[PDB]
């Protein structure tokens, strides 16, 4: 005797020793980026080609 | 008799109960079986207990 049997319900693992179907199936996908810049950029001149004469000793 | 009319005794009380199942024996008044597949899913669990797998 195996004991009281379901008749229209499905047929599911119940009790220690019955069977079920794992369908493996995983799809796992992590990703993860990042990025930091700094510029900085600095040009100074000065020139006196031509000093006329009242401004020479300066 | 009044007593019996007017009480209830406690502890004494009535509970329900609910179920599925397959009603057969129909003269081609039944489920469509195309728009309520629960109807032939129950039907072939019932088969395959009985022994026959469809």
């Amino acid at each position: 005797n195996y004991g009281y049997q379901p008749l229209f319900e499905d047929r599911r693992p119940r009790n220690i020793g019955d069977t079920l179907t794992i369908v493996l199936q995983e799809n796992v996908s992590a990703s993860k980026s990042s990025s930091a810049n700094a510029s900085r950029d600095g040009k100074t001149s000065f020139g006196f080609d031509t000093v006329p004469r009242y401004l020479q000793g300066l | 008799e009044r007593i019996r009319d007017l009480t209830s005794v406690q502890g004494v009380r009535e509970n329900s109960l609910i179920g599925y199942g397959l009603v057969v024996g129909l003269d081609g008044t039944g489920d469509q079986t195309t728009q309520t597949p629960f109807t032939t899913q129950t039907l072939n669990n019932m088969l395959s207990q009985l022994g026959i797998t469809v």
